[PDB]
């Protein structure tokens, strides 16, 4: 029921109301409230200045040139290897192996697990990641 | 309408019958419908015959005979509905040429004291009803606040000056039977800062509407929030809208805050988001390192050396594609907070020249109720509201005491007499009165009746000018205590040629602090002469009262030069400056609702006092001490149009009583 | 009273 763009609570105007010197009291508080919030923007705003002088740069001195390895069918003893130290360090993640490998896409790494599991252990090589 | 214009020009509801006309008219208002339509049209046409000719008395006979049937078929009824109209007032009132001369022989004696337009406007209606009347009057002249200032071709009113619209106003009858030159207000009102300069449009819109939408909000404070009372005293408008401006103060504070705390939020999400992307700076710089040393080792290798380079190769795609991730979650951060710095809420509420302008808007509002906001009631101020009359505001181009003086013919007033001591009985009265020019010169009127006008300034005094035996009832002197009496001063100057904008009737000044905001604070130009008219209104006017013409004038021309400018602002060839406070016969300027009054009072001031029996185990006396005036009419407080109402009210109240009804 | 207030809305 109040005019648009004015405020007006029971419990704004019983604080105001409820001493002599209770409005000006309140609106200091407030005041000093404001002063506290804008030097801790000063503070973490100066803090974050430093941080991104931290990252003069980037990372493009330590970026790896893109690599165009196309997917292959048959598995040379090398991929086979490589294979098998990948399931070592990174577990299940099927993804990260085939990222190692290069040319064998997710599905074909996910086949390689079934296949091959009887003759590289791999129930012993996933042991083996588990421990660490 | 035609019927139904005359019942809204005679303030009375055209399709439905008033509490006056219950108690005149029982056996109507209790019975069928089709009668009150038969009663209300006779009323409705009664009415309109009157106004449409208010210059010649409208007997029975005239109003029966321009009646067409059905409505002229009960005869009784017609006299009986005009009987009504003619005693209260609402026909046959004013100044007009009587048709049947008044009889020689006079029923009953009344003294009215005061012969200001109250006064005037209940001694003619008594006497136009076959009374004995003398008025008393203090003064040298007729009219009482309401006063016009008249030296050659100068004329100013240093009291009521302008008529609050003709729609439903008593003045509009009036106004045709005096001539007066009633003159349109434009309402165009330019107002001047402390130096000179006009407060910019952009700027002007803004403040006023600040000042409605801060008055609006202590209504809602008052009739929503029932903030009424604080510490066992009654909050004043002053107090509330103090408290309605806190809380605007309090809420831009507030608003700053809830910006500012989701600004540090906002820095407090990229602080943990650098270090992050700092601490994944350094593992990539390490793993680049890494995979360097691994792939430096040359071919031929065996297959644990080939998956060194290959995992760790792995591992720093992996970990770049993260930081990269990162440093597009940083980008919109950054975003966010660029925007969030440059759209913040309002800086203040209101600056210092912000509130010196609103501070006139606030001398404007203590103009209007002739007293400091500080006195006004919170609640009642405004109780008059909803009988506020249509039509544009005028002016008595001609000076408003052309008005008093036209009641004054034919009338037996006592000037220079102040009334000391009125005393009533069960037998009757006495009023006790002296010359104002010799005190020792003592007068002895004894009537039936004494109609009391005083003003409230006058019925406040103490110790008091006038002694009542017996003593006036705790309830009466109660409701003059409780009831705010006014103040409000116009500074008269009269030049040689007009060196203002004579298509602007007023402009406004601001003051320097909010103390001095009521002083000099508004500038009328109204007259045919070169005359401004500068009002004294708050707490300046008791404070300025005790200050020297010289001065005052020495204040008005400075603020008229910083407006004007030197060169345009001769010396006044007059000046006058009213002092209502001091004035012995007003102590004030009219009446205000104060914190702690209401409108109930003013009926209070109107009841008439009954005094006890002679000899104990006597029949109730019938009522001998009546009051009108300005402080009496709770729906027309502090104007003429209230005065001359209160009057008529009273002359029918008189008559009722000692002619019978 | 409200009446008498110039520069009314
Ligand atoms: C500055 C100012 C501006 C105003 N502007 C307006 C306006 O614009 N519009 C408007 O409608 N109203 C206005 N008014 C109000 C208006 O003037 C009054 O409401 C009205 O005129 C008062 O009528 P009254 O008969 O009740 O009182 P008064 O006119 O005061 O009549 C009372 C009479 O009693 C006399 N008296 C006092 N003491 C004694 C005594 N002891 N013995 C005998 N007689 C005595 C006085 O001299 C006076 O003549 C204004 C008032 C003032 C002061």
């Amino acid at each position: 029921k109040p005019p648009k763009g004015m405020f007006l609570s029971q419990e704004d105007v019983e604080a105001v109301s409820a001493n002599a010197t209770a409005a000006t009291t309140v609106l200091r508080q407030l005041d000093m409230e404001l002063v506290s919030v804008k030097r801790q923007i000063q503070n973490i705003k100066q803090t974050n200045s430093a941080l991104k002088e931290k990252l003069d740069g980037g990372i493009e001195p330590y970026r790896l040139p893109e690599v165009i390895q196309k997917c292959n069918a048959r598995w040379t003893t090398e991929e086979q290897l490589l294979a098998v130290q990948a399931i070592r360090k990174y577990g299940r993640d099927f993804q990260a192996i085939s990222d190692v490998i290069g040319n064998k896409s997710v599905v074909q790494v996910k086949n390689f697990f079934v296949n091959y599991r009887r003759r590289f252990n791999i129930d012993e090589v996933l042991q083996e990641w588990e421990a660490e | 309408s035609g019927v139904e214009g005359a019942a809204f020009q005679s303030r009375l509801p055209h399709d439905r019958m008033t509490s006056q006309e219950a108690a005149c008219f029982p056996d109507i208002i209790s019975g069928p419908q089709q009668t009150q339509k038969v009663f209300l049209f006779i009323r409705n046409r009664t009415l309109q015959l009157w106004l449409d000719n208010p210059k010649i008395q409208l007997t029975f006979e005239a109003t029966l005979q321009q009646l067409e049937a059905p409505y002229n078929s009960d005869t009784v009824l017609v006299h009986r509905v005009h009987s009504y109209l003619e005693r209260h007032g609402l026909i046959n009132f004013g100044i007009y040429k009587r048709i049947k001369p008044l009889p020689t022989k006079k029923t009953g004696k009344v003294i009215i004291i005061g012969s200001g337009v109250s006064g005037l406007a209940a001694a003619r209606q008594l006497q136009s009803f076959g009374m004995d009347v003398t008025l008393l009057e203090a003064r040298d002249r007729v009219g009482g606040r309401v006063a016009t200032f008249r030296k050659g071709n100068y004329v100013a009113d240093l009291g009521a000056m302008v008529v609050t619209g003709l729609g439903g106003n008593p003045m509009a009858v009036v106004s045709k039977q005096v001539n007066m030159e009633l003159a349109k207000i434009k309402q165009k009102c330019p107002l001047y800062e402390a130096n000179g300069q006009a407060v910019p449009k952009e700027k002007d819109e803004m403040v006023e509407q600040e000042f409605n939408r801060l008055l609006e909000a202590t209504s809602y404070l008052s009739h929503q929030l029932d903030f009424n009372v604080l510490n066992n005293k009654p909050v004043s408008l002053g107090q509330a809208l103090e408290v309605v401006i806190q809380l605007q103060e309090k809420h831009v504070k507030d608003e700053q805050i809830e910006h500012w705390k989701k600004i540090v939020k906002t820095q407090e999400e990229l602080k943990e988001l650098l270090n992050k992307m700092v601490n994944l700076k350094e593992k990539i710089k390490e793993l680049h390192q890494q995979y360097k040393e691994a792939s430096e080792v040359k071919p031929p290798r065996d297959i644990t050396a080939e998956f060194l380079v290959k995992s760790k190769h792995r591992d720093l795609t992996a970990l770049c594609k993260e930081y990269d991730e990162l440093a597009e979650t940083q980008g919109k951060l950054e975003e966010k907070l660029q925007e969030l710095e440059a759209n913040p809420p309002s800086d203040v509420y209101l600056s210092s020249r912000d509130r010196q302008i609103l501070d006139w808007h606030f001398a404007n509002l203590e103009f209007a109720n002739a007293t400091p906001l500080s006195t006004l009631s919170l609640k009642h101020w405004d109780q008059d509201d909803d009988f506020e009359f249509t039509g544009s505001h005028l002016t008595v181009r001609n000076g408003y005491s052309c008005v008093p003086v036209a009641l004054a013919e034919g009338l037996d007033i006592k000037l220079n007499t102040a009334v000391r001591q009125v005393r009533y009985t069960a037998s009757g009265c006495e009023v006790i009165a002296v010359n104002t020019r010799s005190t020792s010169q003592t007068f002895i009127y004894k009537c039936d009746a004494v109609l009391c006008t005083l003003p409230l300034g006058v019925l406040k005094q103490q110790p008091p000018a006038v002694q009542f035996v017996p003593p006036l009832p705790e309830w009466k002197t109660s409701a003059v205590q409780r009831m705010g009496f006014g103040n409000l001063n116009k500074v008269v100057l009269c030049f040689d040629r007009v060196f203002w904008d004579p298509s602007v009737n007023l402009f406004g000044h601001v003051g320097s602090t909010t103390a001095s905001r009521g002083e000099l604070f508004l500038f009328w130009n109204l007259y045919k002469a070169p005359i401004l008219l500068a009002l004294v209104a708050g707490e300046a006017a008791g404070i300025m009262e005790n200050i020297s013409d010289d001065v005052i004038v020495g204040r008005c021309l400075a603020i008229l030069k910083g407006i004007f400018g030197s060169s345009a602002v001769p010396q006044p060839k007059e000046t006058v400056v009213s002092r209502w406070r001091a004035d012995p016969w007003a102590r004030g300027s009219y009446s205000y609702v104060a914190a702690g009054s209401s409108g109930n009072d003013y009926d209070l001031m109107a009841q008439p006092i009954t005094p006890g029996p002679s000899i104990p185990g006597a029949p109730q006396p019938i009522p001998r001490l009546f009051f009108a005036g300005e402080h009496t009419i709770r729906n027309y407080p502090a104007t003429v149009h209230g005065a001359l109402l209160s009057g008529l009210r009273e002359a029918g109240r008189i008559a009722d009583q000692f002619l019978g009804a | 009273p409200r009446s008498f207030l110039v520069r009314r809305p």
